RNA sequence: UGCGAAAGCAGUUGAAGACAAGUGCUUGUCGUUCGUUAAAAUGGCCU
């Protein structure tokens, strides 16, 4: 059963959400409503919404702190200057609206990702805030305090930035911004020493990027329910204006610093808008809101297109956003008519 | 710089100071954020929990010299919003508390004390206690007719202080100062916010009436004529706030201060007028007229005097026929109606004036019968019927120079549905060598309408600022020690 | 439809167990009735494809049993949260109903096989096939005593087994659908009720005879009886709950109920009750307030009246207030600032509320209150003219020049030269009526208020003037 | 923390004569047009309807003009002599005339070529005509006959009723607005006749004595009416026969009356008087029939009216005057796919649980002087007090929160010869005035005390100084001179 | 048929009267951050930090142990020097509702902030020699003591480290270190 | 500082010790004591 069938939209579907370990799905549009539902497969009702007077819904994400399994927040964001904190654990909503010096640099809050930093100081897990901006800027906040950490900035327009983890040693872990402009040049930030560069490299072939995405581990889309649960991420994808995805293996791409891709996907003719890897990362799935029924899933670590799904009569609609559960084997597709149609994969 | 703390991993810096304005620096890029116009200067800064999301500051309000006012805040860090604000009763005493030394700034000023002038500051303080003849630390506190709200007068500001729930519903500037558009360093700590030194609630509650007196700057042709402001306030019962709608700037005249404010009976215009007295020897009276939807000058009894005192009460009787002045020594009579002296047709054993031993202090009509007057010597009580005095006590041994003139009607209260009276007496607790110490003891008695017999009589261990009566049988009574008592059924 | 798939209260109804789906897979969740904190403790069932069939509590420690589609049936320990021991039937058919008595467990199978297991021993002790009872669905024990004898099992029709003949005694005519709950409400009567059906059938066990039939208004979901047999809760498929009261004593022959309960937001959304409970003189409600939360009410059904709605709080349109924030949106730290705003501001001077002449046209312009004559009138400026106009003016007139010159000389400050020869001229001419006149402060106010601006300005103007002085014959000496 | 104060504008204590809501509300009035007629301009009359527009007539004709455009849509010319009154149904579809000739004509309202009826009601003229309120079928018609007659539209070959008992120039009359049996007559020997239709009508019920000749009769309520002749106006209660209020505001005769209430205004009635000295004056029924506004015009003004309360437009106040002018005064009253793109946007919340709102509303923009108080800039703010086109209010703010922060001497620090002329420049203006007057002398004392040696170098500000001298020599001779009145006011008074 | 009592009056307590320490709030958040401990002159006050209300009030007047240590007559010299969450005495036990508090003479009281009080709250003494005690530190289970003394307006600290015996049921302090003409701390 | 209306009316800031700087001498300073009633580190306020 869809979704939102339940309490419907008035908005394009900008963003999805599945929680970590909740079946609970939080959809979020330019209706300015953040709508949670509790996901049965049959039923798919509503648990709430919370209407944010004057505040669009470009991106919003469920978080849950690392230490504590309590401490549960959504945090959302669009075009405005200011961002909002819900604690999940009358609404406790906060604003965070101050940069602590970088207001010229960040304009607005609406492209934003959620992660954890180690401080290694005391050992300490707390989250990031991480904020795009203007010319090549990304400025990372505290998640409680809204304190300015560190910025990182790259050449060129910035077009999108996603977070790798990689594990240093029982209960230790390091966090690696991973940020791409518009020409194909990829900057990669050790956010635990100051935000200083790890590496550059270039995307082969190569331009107009507009999205990043690492697969395959633990990411900004599946995060861990602990530290242990830290895996590194196997998969590496490139998306384009043209429609081409290219398609990294992290474990050789590491070293190479002008990688070959495995595969170059050009199965989508528009705009690559959508980027999303399975929690095991078997599946990529790709996604264009350019154009009605823009969505192809892909096998790997065989790099091929399936074949019998999606179909001539699948009510994809104008895919705006995708979510995979963290479990369930579900997706959840959020299109432009604000249907939010659920899929189950019966293999996981 | 008076206030600084770290974050926990080092990053920021949290500084505070004169300037009411707490500020974080990132140590990295040398660039501040700030958070101004808080409550009070900032003594002290804290970063609190485990991620740093509290911020707990300690800010003292120095626009009071008496005392040392304490604000407890606990900040949100993500809003700078405040999480929790702690404060007591904010009463400003007449004169500097015990043990109460202003903090160091750069200079000496009125709110400050410099580097140099601590030391002799606290010393010039004890020996002053210690040798001086007047000791007033009295205030004066109101209760709100409706809510029973106690208001606080906190110079420039009121404070409206929950007395059962022990908290504080609200803070509002009354005054055109300075006020929270800026924190004031340097040698702007010498300029004075306007002092609200009256303020009055109508018997309905509908209106409040504040008088304050506004101090030039140094330094001008204009810095010895100060400001005479009467304003009249108005609320709904729904909301907090007070609404300005009447102003009246020099109400007796240019540079003539109001010693004394009187709220009108009910029977007199629906106890929508009030009663305003000053030094010179004037009366003027004023009302709510609906027509102009304002406050308008009703009737005035002129001046006409060279002779200048601040020693003024004021009462009304019940139904309104008769306005008892005191001023100086002498005692009036006056029928409202005309507003002037009271003559009587047949003019036998009734005199409308009254000239007593000292300067009348506190004036008291109980019933429509019995007209307590406080002297500087004696505490007398008069049977307007009978013409005759009751009975005479003496307070010499106890209120000889402690108190200036017109603070003796913050001790002295009335019951108005039983007609009991209470009076508070405090005495400095004296050293075996003689030397009065630092220590205070008060006493109350409560008497009764005719003061023939006391109905009551307490001793408390601490200086009692303010007596006042409860509209339902209790009488309130402040401390120095800023606590609040009551001596009721 | 409704979240929760299966739920049942424990004996005393303290304590509710339901089966949500979370995601793919179900669970099993516990949670207190009375109002006098949350469980979050949930059992996951791991497979997908294993789902609970049917569930039933058991009165050291407090355990739920529950029947599983693979054939096993669990006895999951519910404050440990896992299951001590799994039973299994031998054969992957799904469990179709359980009942328990003391130690004893029995279960009807997919394939209408009979299973008797044992608690304490943890074995099967039998399992058996009895003939002509196929397609079963619901089992029930008959209490006879601490020894059990007899089973009731119902397809459509209902059977009355005993367990070591193992044949069928007394067969009932049931329902055309499915039955759906089968309860021993007394020792010589049980109920019964099927899928989609209003009807509850009341048979005597003995007799084989219906003695009445129960009738709710709507399909019904779930049954509770109180321990005397009377009163009887029905929760039914629009979300009421409705009570027979007294069912069994003595238009005979059907019966309607006696009283009706609904659940009513304060908006206007109702609210369905899933799965109450009975007893006496106290009935319990349950509805979920979320999605999947269950909330719960009791009441005193006795008291209420026939019809009963009740009330509930829920959150639709709310404005989100802060408990650091005022109604206004700011701080509560924050204090209120001094605004004037349309405050009207005054002094307290103001004592209100306490040939050739001209006079003709003058007296015509004061009593028709005319500016332009006025003006007309005020431009002349010879001092004979002045003064043999006012001296022939009326001296009621006079009151009225003097006010409207104040009000001139008030606004125009240039005119107050000029006009002070009209206004002395007055004051000579008409002294003595202005004597005789009373309330003259009250009549003349402006006159007095404007006089009293420019003479108390004077000290200044003096203070100023000898400040210029010495300037001025400084650099006129240098 | 708090949101900062904004800066209170001073507020000196207020002046007699300020302006009452009333005087606020009658002044937008202010677009006049002047249209010149043949001759005098005797009725001016609204439609009762959409879309309000007015009649008007003179010599021989009646003109319709547009509330819309003020400007003349209709003409009624058929008149053979001079036509005096011109009314329009209550429903506003038929227009009545009468003509020196004794002729009552009636037209459809819109259309001067089709004349629905024409009644020889007299031989003399006929002054009055006007339509019954209550009913649509009743005509009334008063001329010099000293006869009253009230017609049927359907007969109109003999009077429906004929009411008498006048003996002089019946030429006003006026219906009750609750009662549809009484109509009152006014004459100009003085008396305003009641008649009762239903009883014999040829004697009023009761008559009322307003002693000069009645120049016009209206009724402002079921029970008051008000009747204007002479110099002034008197209001009268029916049911106690006397009169409540009489207003002589006037010098010559009050020619005409108009009423209106529930009109968008502070004040809930209006009572609009026209006299022949050229006043148009309101009055306000609630408030004693108390003076609120008024109008002088060009010579005697005959008749008034004023846009009736439903007028939904622009509101006229229309004068008619005897010189033949007509007086006219106004009061004004992305493609689909983008959409579907962004179409979220209006939605604002209904069918949500929680609506959380702390969207910052915006202010009024700050004033440059307010900025630089705001961000401690004193001499800045100094500067930004003296600009041409200021208003002398907020130059006087700008000076006294300077003084009241103390950064007077911190604004006239580092100041040269040029940069303090603008200061003395307004100082010289200052002093004039009451309200600025100390600050003035304060600010000018601090300004000799800091560059008194530069004085003795520059010239122009030696100029300056001379100047000001001068107009504080004038001011202290105002102050003594209103001391010395203030003294002999006191011996009066005395 | 009139009786005084003293009913409701609030001034909270500083540590300023060392007046050389840079912190001076005593007020503590409790460990799971809902309650926010402050004293008082007269009192002790709990307010939730989630409502912005005072949930409890530990008043010294109305317990017999806390009117006999502050309110005394004869001196009042006596405030509230530390507020330690959790019961000092006690090893091994959560404590989430238990505070502990040392004053400048010395007294160690264990006091509940939720619930009703105790009529005889767990009570001790440090023994302390012609000391103020002006601060405690706590850290991984070991506790210090800074206390003024003098042996110039300035005074003197003496840390001691500060050790609970079970058996002898009494705090016991052991010479750490010393310095002397200390102007200012923190 | 004391009293007094706001105006005013009377009254008053002494020692000691230590240190610094200049050159035993001179001068200043005081997180010193005792006695009397007695300016100035380019440093300005959030979203």
């Amino acid at each position: 059963k869809d979704a939102n069938a339940s309490h419907p939209s008035h908005s394009a579907i900008q963003s999805l959400s599945f929680h970590p370990s909740k079946p609970l799905l939080l959809t979020g549009g330019y209706d300015k409503t953040l709508r949670i539902y509790h996901i049965d497969g049959k039923t798919n009702h509503l648990v709430t919404s919370l209407h944010l007077v004057g505040s669009p819904i470009q991106t919003c994400t469920f978080y849950t702190s690392l230490s504590n399994q309590n401490q549960q927040n959504i945090f959302t964001a669009g075009r405005r200057r200011y961002m909002h904190s819900w604690d999940l654990s009358t609404a406790k909503i906060e604003k965070f609206s101050r940069l602590y010096g970088h207001e010229s640099t960040q304009r607005s809050f609406e492209n934003f990702k959620v992660a954890h930093l180690q401080n290694s100081q005391t050992n300490s897990v707390h989250g990031i805030v991480l904020l795009q901006g203007n010319n090549g800027w990304i400025n990372i906040l505290h998640s409680t305090s809204g304190l300015w950490l560190m910025g990182c900035k790259i050449e060129g327009v910035i077009t999108d930035f996603c977070i790798d983890y990689q594990p240093i040693s029982r209960g230790k872990f390091r966090t690696i911004l991973i940020a791409v402009n518009a020409y194909g040049e990829v900057w990669e930030f050790d956010l635990n020493k100051n935000g200083h560069v790890i590496r550059r490299w270039k995307d082969q072939g190569g331009v107009g990027i507009t999205k990043i995405q690492v697969g395959g581990g633990t990411t900004t889309t599946c995060p861990a329910l602990q530290i242990s649960k830290i895996k590194q991420n196997r998969w590496l994808a490139v998306g384009s204006e043209s429609g081409f995805v290219n398609l990294y293996d992290r474990n050789n791409a590491m070293t190479s610093s002008t990688p070959t891709p495995v595969a170059a996907l050009d199965q989508l003719t528009t705009t690559i808008s959508n980027l999303q890897f399975s929690p095991d990362g078997q599946i990529l799935c790709m996604a264009s809101r350019a154009v009605k029924d823009a969505l192809r899933l892909v096998h790997l670590p065989s790099c091929s297109v399936f074949s019998n799904w999606p179909t001539s009569g699948t009510p994809l609609g104008k895919v705006t956003s995708v979510a995979f559960s963290p479990s369930g084997g579900l997706l959840a597709v959020g299109n432009e008519q604000g249907k939010v149609r659920l899929w189950k994969l019966n293999h996981y | 710089v008076l206030s600084l703390s770290f974050s926990h991993d080092g990053s920021y810096l949290l500084s505070g100071g004169w300037e009411k304005v707490m500020s974080l620096w990132q140590l990295e890029t040398n660039s501040q954020q700030f958070l101004p116009r808080l409550n009070g200067i900032i003594i002290d800064c804290q970063v609190l929990g485990p991620q740093g999301n509290y911020y707990s500051l300690i800010l003292q309000m120095t626009e009071n010299n008496s005392n040392s006012d304490y604000q407890f805040l606990l900040l949100n860090a993500s809003d700078l919003t405040s999480k929790l604000s702690i404060n007591g009763p904010l009463p400003v005493f007449n004169s500097t508390i015990k043990h109460i030394q202003q903090p160091i700034s750069a200079m000496n000023t009125k709110n400050s004390n410099s580097i140099t002038s601590l030391n002799h500051s606290k010393k010039k303080q004890s020996r002053k206690l210690i040798k001086s003849r007047r000791q007033d630390f009295t205030t004066n506190v109101e209760i709100n007719p409706i809510n029973k709200n106690l208001y606080f007068p906190h110079i420039s500001a009121v404070q409206i202080f929950d007395f059962y729930k022990n908290e504080q519903v609200n803070y509002q500037y009354l005054t055109s100062g300075v006020n929270n558009s800026m924190g004031k360093v340097r040698f702007e700590l010498n300029l004075q916010d306007p002092i609200i030194t009256d303020l009055k609630f109508t018997k309905d509650g509908q209106w409040m009436i504040t008088y304050e007196i506004e101090y030039p700057p140094n330094d001008l042709l204009s810095s010895k004529d100060l400001t005479h402001i009467l304003k009249f306030w108005t609320k709904n019962d729904n909301e907090t706030n007070w609404n300005l709608k009447t102003k009246v700037i020099n109400p007796h005249g240019i540079s003539v201060p109001i010693t004394k404010i009187l709220p009108s009976p009910r029977s007199v215009n629906n106890s929508q007028g009030c009663l305003t007295a000053d030094n010179n020897g004037g009366l003027k009276f004023w009302s709510f007229d609906s027509h102009e939807s304002n406050w308008c000058l009703k009737k005035i009894s002129l001046p006409n005097f060279n002779h200048f005192s601040n020693s003024v009460s004021l009462a009304w009787s019940q139904d309104g026929s008769l306005i008892f002045h005191g001023f100086d020594d002498k005692l009036q009579i006056l029928d409202f109606d005309t507003f002037k002296k009271f003559e009587s047709l047949e003019n036998t054993k009734t005199v409308s004036e009254f000239t007593l031993d000292s300067e009348i202090q506190t004036v008291k009509l109980i019933n429509d019968t019995n007209l307590i007057v406080a002297t500087r010597t004696t505490l007398n009580a008069i049977n307007l019927l009978r013409g005759q005095v009751i009975n005479s006590f003496d307070l010499y041994p106890f209120v000889n120079g402690v108190y200036k003139n017109g603070h003796m009607d913050r001790l002295i209260t009335c019951d108005e549905r039983t007609g009991n009276i209470a009076l508070v007496i405090n005495q400095q607790l004296t050293d075996l060598d003689g030397v009065p110490t630092i220590n205070y003891k008060s006493r109350i008695i409560i008497f009764d309408s005719d003061l023939s017999t006391k109905l009551g009589n307490f001793t408390h261990h601490e200086y009692i600022s303010w007596i006042g009566w409860n509209y339902d049988t209790d009488f309130i009574f402040l401390d120095i020690e800023s606590t609040l008592g009551v001596v009721g059924t | 439809d409704s979240p929760v798939l299966q739920s049942a209260y424990d004996p005393s109804g303290q304590y509710l167990c339901y089966v949500t789906v979370a995601l793919d897979k179900q669970r099993v969740g516990v949670q207190p009735t009375q109002r006098a904190v949350w469980n979050e403790n949930f059992l996951y069932l791991e497979d997908s494809k294993l789902k609970v069939t049917c569930l039933k509590w058991v009165n050291d420690t407090v355990a739920i049993i529950l029947g599983m589609n693979n054939g096993e049936i669990w006895l999951y320990s519910v404050l440990a949260n896992e299951v001590t021991y799994k039973f299994t039937t031998g054969n992957s058919y799904e469990i179709k109903d359980i009942d328990l008595m003391g130690n004893q467990l029995w279960c009807i199978d997919s394939s209408d096989a009979f299973y008797q297991f044992d608690l304490l021993q943890f074995k099967l002790l039998q399992h058996f096939r009895i003939n002509n009872c196929v397609q079963l669905n619901k089992l029930t024990i008959v209490p006879a005593g601490d020894s059990v004898a007899q089973l009731l099992v119902a397809s459509h029709s209902i059977s009355l087994i005993d367990i070591e003949e193992k044949k069928v005694v007394m067969t009932f005519p049931g329902h055309v659908s499915p039955v759906s709950t089968l309860q021993v409400i007394t020792n010589e009567f049980f109920i019964s009720g099927a899928e989609g059906d209003r009807f509850l059938n009341v048979y005597d066990i003995h007799s084989g005879m219906t003695k009445c039939v129960l009738v709710a208004e709507s399909d019904i979901k779930e049954l509770s009886h109180s321990g005397q047999a009377d009163s009887i809760a029905v929760t039914t498929e629009d979300g009421s709950l409705e009570i027979f009261v007294d069912p069994l004593v003595s238009g005979n022959k059907s019966k309607k109920s006696s009283k009706k309960i609904q659940i009513v937001s304060k908006d206007g959304r109702k609210v369905p009750i899933y799965n109450a409970f009975i007893n006496k003189d106290l009935l319990n409600v349950s509805w979920l307030q979320n999605a999947t939360m269950p909330y719960f009410k009791n009441l005193q059904w006795r008291e209420i009246p026939n019809e009963y709605t009740v009330e509930i709080s829920l959150n639709w349109n709310n404005k989100n207030k802060s408990a650091d924030r005022d109604l206004h949106g700011k701080d509560l730290a924050s204090a209120t600032n001094y605004v004037e705003g349309n405050a009207r501001v005054t002094s307290g001077d103001n004592f209100k509320h306490v040939t050739g002449t001209v006079t003709v046209i003058l007296s015509q312009a004061l009593q028709s209150n005319d500016h332009s004559l006025l003006e007309t009138v005020l431009n002349n400026r010879d001092e004979r003219v002045i003064r043999d106009t006012i001296f022939r003016l009326k001296p009621a007139l006079a009151v009225i020049l003097l006010e409207r010159l104040a009000e001139r000389i008030a606004r125009q400050t240039h005119r107050q030269g000029p006009l002070n020869v009209w206004v002395k001229w007055c004051l000579i001419i008409h002294g003595g009526y202005l004597v005789s006149i009373p309330n003259l402060m009250s009549t003349l106010s402006s006159l007095h208020s404007t006089l009293k601006r420019r003479s108390d300005l004077l000290p200044r103007l003096l203070a100023l003037d000898a400040r210029l002085d010495c300037t001025i014959n400084k650099f006129k000496t240098l | 923390s708090t949101a900062r104060p904004r800066i209170i504008t001073s507020k000196a204590p207020l002046l007699p004569q300020q302006t009452t809501p009333e005087q606020r509300y009658w002044r937008q009035y202010t677009s006049a047009q002047l249209v010149k007629e043949h001759n005098s301009v005797t009725h001016i009359s609204f439609n009762p309807q959409h879309p309000h527009d007015f009649a008007v007539t003179s010599s021989t004709r009646v003109q319709i003009f547009s509330s819309r455009t003020r400007q003349v849509i209709k003409t009624f010319s058929r008149f053979k002599d001079v036509v005096y009154s011109a009314s329009f149904r209550s429903d506003g579809k038929l227009l009545c005339a009468g003509d020196a000739t004794g002729l009552v004509s009636v037209y459809d309202s819109y259309n001067p070529r089709t004349i629905l009826l024409s009644i020889n009601a007299s031989t003399h003229p006929t002054h009055v005509t006007k339509f019954h309120t209550q009913d649509n079928k009743i005509l009334a018609t008063a001329s010099d006959d000293r006869v009253t007659r009230l017609w049927d539209i359907s007969n109109a070959y003999e009077p429906q009723l004929e009411l008498t008992g006048a003996t002089d120039y019946v030429r006003t009359l006026s219906f009750i607005p609750a009662a549809p049996h009484l109509v009152a007559t006014g004459s100009y020997d003085g008396l305003i006749r009641l008649y009762d239709t239903r009883s014999s009508g040829s004697t009023p019920i009761y008559s009322l004595n307003h002693d000069q000749p009645v120049e016009n009769v209206i009724a402002v309520s079921p029970t008051q009416i008000v009747s204007c002749g002479g110099n002034n106006f008197k209001v009268w209660d029916l049911t106690s026969n006397k009169k409540l209020y009489e207003r002589g505001n006037f010098n010559k005769a009050v020619t005409c009356l108009d009423y209106v209430e529930n009109f968008d205004s502070p004040m809930q009635s209006a009572l609009i008087a026209s006299s022949l000295d050229g006043h148009v004056k309101v009055f306000d029924p609630l408030d004693n029939f108390q003076v609120k506004f008024g109008w002088k015009f060009s010579g005697p003004v005959l008749s008034c009216a004023v846009s009736p309360s439903t007028a939904q437009g622009n509101r006229h106040l229309v004068a008619g005057l005897s010189s033949g002018l007509l007086a006219i005064r106004t009061k004004k009253k992305k493609s689909n796919n983008f959409q579907r793109m962004m179409r979220g946007s209006e939605y604002q919340g209904d069918q949500e649980h929680i609506i959380h709102n702390d969207k910052v509303r915006s202010q009024r923009r700050m004033r440059a002087f307010e900025r630089n108080i705001n961000q401690f800039k004193w001499s800045e703010a100094l500067d930004n007090a003296f600009v041409p086109g200021m208003a002398k209010e907020l130059t006087l703010t700008v000076l006294q929160e300077l003084r009241k922060r103390g950064k007077v001497r911190v604004a006239l620090y580092g100041r040269d010869e040029s940069t303090l002329e603008p200061l003395l420049n307004w100082c010289l203006k200052g002093i004039e005035d009451v309200r600025s007057a100390s600050i003035v002398a304060d600010w000018v004392a601090v300004v000799l005390e800091l560059y008194g040696n530069t004085l003795e170098s520059s010239p122009v500000l030696q100029e300056l100084m001379i100047d000001l001298k001068t107009k504080v020599r004038h001011e202290i001779h105002k102050s003594k001179e209103a001391q010395r009145i203030e003294g002999m006011l006191q011996l009066l008074t005395s | 048929q009139y009786k005084l009592s003293v009913v409701s009056g609030g001034k909270p307590a500083l540590n300023n009267l060392s007046s050389v320490t840079g912190n001076k709030n005593i007020a503590r958040l409790s460990q799971d951050q809902r309650n926010y401990i402050i004293p008082f002159n007269n009192q002790i006050k709990v307010y939730s930090v989630e409502t912005r209300q005072c949930v409890k009030t530990l008043k010294f007047a109305n317990n017999s142990l806390l009117s006999g240590i502050f309110l005394q007559e004869e001196e009042n010299n006596e405030s509230i020097v530390k507020i330690l969450l959790g019961d000092i005495t006690v090893p091994q036990q959560e404590d989430a509702h238990l505070i502990t508090v040392f004053t400048n003479n010395g007294h160690v009281i264990v006091l509940n902030y939720k619930g009703k009080l105790v009529e005889s709250p767990k009570h001790f003494k440090i023994s302390l020699a012609d000391e103020k005690l002006a601060n405690v530190f706590h850290s991984e289970g070991n506790y210090r003591i800074l206390t003024t003394f003098k042996d110039n307006s300035l005074q003197s600290y003496r840390l001691y480290a500060l050790t609970f015996d079970d058996a002898k049921k009494q705090f016991e302090v052991a010479h750490q270190a010393e310095w002397h003409n200390v102007i200012l701390s923190n």
